[PDB]
């Protein structure tokens, strides 16, 4: 990964956000969302994901 | 009283409106849930060499 003072920004486009493939590999200790409820993420389409 | 044992990183998913693996396929709380949630570490009881 990158250092915190040189954090890495990547553009994400033309994909399907399933996020159920991460259930086997990694477990997340912190997961928060602002401006949108977590349970509504499967019913939405975004514009510019960074 | 509903009792179970879950991983220490998945304790945050026992809450109304949460998402993840436990909250989607194992145990889900209602949105208008009233009551309390208690959780404590049991590494000296449920773990063995
Ligand atoms: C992914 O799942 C398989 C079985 O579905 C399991 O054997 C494997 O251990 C899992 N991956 C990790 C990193 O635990």
């Amino acid at each position: 990964f990158a250092s915190v003072y040189a954090w890495n920004r990547k553009r994400i486009s033309n994909c399907v956000a399933d996020y159920s493939v991460l259930y086997n590999s990694t477990s997340f200790s912190t997961f928060k969302c602002y401006g949108v409820s977590p349970t509504k993420l499967n019913d939405l389409c975004f514009t510019n994901v960074y | 009283a509903d009792s179970f044992v879950v991983r220490g990183d998945e304790v945050r998913q026992i809450a109304p409106g949460q998402t993840g693996k436990i909250a989607d396929y194992n145990y889900k709380l209602p949105d208008d849930f009233t009551g309390c949630v208690i959780a404590w570490n049991s590494n000296n009881l449920d773990s063995k060499v």
